[PDB]
């Protein structure tokens, strides 16, 4: 199977400086032509720079809002793709993606945030039902992750192994500092019988949390 | 189309 | 540059009909008799999936249902029969030269039967409050269409300023939309009101869902 894997996005400041990188195994890494790709809500899906193959010279080529500042190069002998980014601005904000033989095959993206705010680690707190009990045969748990920056974090229920009936809720900004919720709904003989357990990671921050969901007492 | 790619630039 | 044109932005199918979605170049994409115009499929949370090539050939292992036409200006992608996991947003992308450029999407949604939503109440955990924050949170779950509409209240007094609302992309499996209302508060003032109540009026019922707790219980 093709697999590329994105690296070494994150915060830096206006005018300031960063080096994504990708490793790529599964096709003749040497033969293919790789690019970089961005996403954001403003602009949608942007491609950026393009290296070409040994047989085409290595000839790179490169979006116009880019030139002069980003640099795309290879290591043929590591199956590595390196984008060196200078003199960054707010608007190269997004999502940015690899990709290998132009865009047949995509990475999962590394996330790039250009701003002068502050990283900040987020708090993270279990929502356990209303004091009084279960309504009915099923019962619906939460987690509230409040007050983060940058993008993004990774929320799982018992560290993914609880996925199915769970609906995490895209991130919202509340005056410079994002905020999300995720919900996840058991058989009421699940819960609390066995512990269910919120999982939150924020790599910005180096952060790891588990906060496990008990039920209230008054 | 293992070097280019189905999606790249058409080439002669 | 070239600049491709999607239409329609958005646009809801039932199970097993067609969906025809369109692009347009702002001039052509033929270049050695091939028309350089490639489909990619994005789920929610994903990157895009490479579909469609020159126009009309489908990408290596990708399902029979989904696929393209046109040269020159005009092409599009079609969809038969459409199925729940179909539910996505569609780009059109261009080859021909550099820079390769995308279009601005279109997101397909799937019809399904109406469905109410689960409503979940949540006061401020006793974590957030012995912080210094309080946030009281309602889940609104699995319901259909995506029109719905919630009110705060309280101590029975409407309330609409520290409302936050977040819609899950629609469901990949049920077809169905989730979503959460979050009223953020000072510790102090919601240490003065009692009674929170959060209000899911919905195109299924004529007469509201109401969930509710008092902060003494």
């Amino acid at each position: 199977e093709v697999k590329l894997e994105e690296s070494g996005g994150g915060l830096v400041q206006p005018g300031g400086s960063m080096k994504l990188s990708c490793a790529a195994s599964g096709f003749t890494f040497s033969d293919a032509w790789m690019d970089w790709v961005r996403q954001s809500p403003e602009k949608g899906l942007e491609w950026v720079a393009e290296i070409r193959n040994k047989v085409n010279n290595h000839a790179t080529n490169y979006a116009e809002s880019v030139k002069g500042r980003f640099t795309i190069s290879r290591d043929d002998s590591r199956s590595v793709v390196y984008l060196q980014m200078n003199n960054l601005k707010p608007e190269d904000t997004g999502i940015y993606y690899c990709t290998g033989l132009t865009f047949d095959y995509w990475g999962q993206g590394t996330t790039l945030t250009v701003s002068s705010a502050k990283t900040t680690a987020p708090s993270v707190y279990p929502l356990a039902p209303v004091c009084g009990g279960t309504t009915g045969s099923s019962v619906t748990l939460g987690c509230l992750v409040k007050g983060y920056f940058p993008e993004p974090v990774t929320l799982t229920w018992n560290s993914g192994s609880l996925s199915s009936g769970v609906h995490t809720f895209p991130a919202l900004l509340l005056s410079g500092l994002y905020t999300l919720s995720s919900s996840v709904t058991v058989t009421s003989n699940t819960w609390p019988s066995q512990t269910i357990t919120c999982n939150v990671a924020h790599p910005a921050s180096s952060t790891k949390v588990d906060k496990k969901i008990e039920p209230r007492g008054p | 189309p293992g070097e280019r790619g189905e999606t790249g630039p058409p080439g002669p | 540059d070239i600049v491709l044109t999607q239409s329609p932005a958005s646009l809801a199918v039932s199970l097993g009909q067609r969906a025809t979605i369109s692009c347009r170049a702002s001039e052509s994409v033929d270049n050695y008799g091939i028309s350089s115009m490639n489909w990619f499929q994005q789920k929610a949370g994903q990157p895009p999936k490479f579909l469609i090539y020159a126009a009309s050939k489908q990408g290596s292992g990708v399902p029979a249902r989904f696929s393209g036409s046109g040269s020159g200006t005009d092409f599009s992608l079609i969809i038969h029969p459409v199925e729940e996991d179909d539910t996505a947003v569609y780009f059109c992308q261009q080859s021909k030269g550099v820079p390769y450029t995308f279009g601005g999407g279109t997101k397909l949604e799937i019809k399904r039967a109406d469905a109410a939503p689960t409503v979940s109440i949540f006061p401020p955990s006793s974590e957030q409050l012995t912080s210094g924050g309080a946030s009281v949170v309602c889940f609104l779950n699995n319901f259909y269409p995506k029109d719905i509409n919630v009110k705060w209240k309280i101590d029975g007094s409407e309330r609409q300023n520290g409302v936050l609302n977040s819609w899950t992309d629609q469901d990949s499996k049920d077809s169905t939309y989730s979503m959460s209302s979050t009223l953020t508060l000072t510790k102090d003032e919601y240490e003065r009101h009692n009674s929170y109540t959060c209000e899911a009026t919905h195109k299924t019922s004529t007469s509201p869902i109401v969930k509710s707790f008092n902060r003494n219980e």
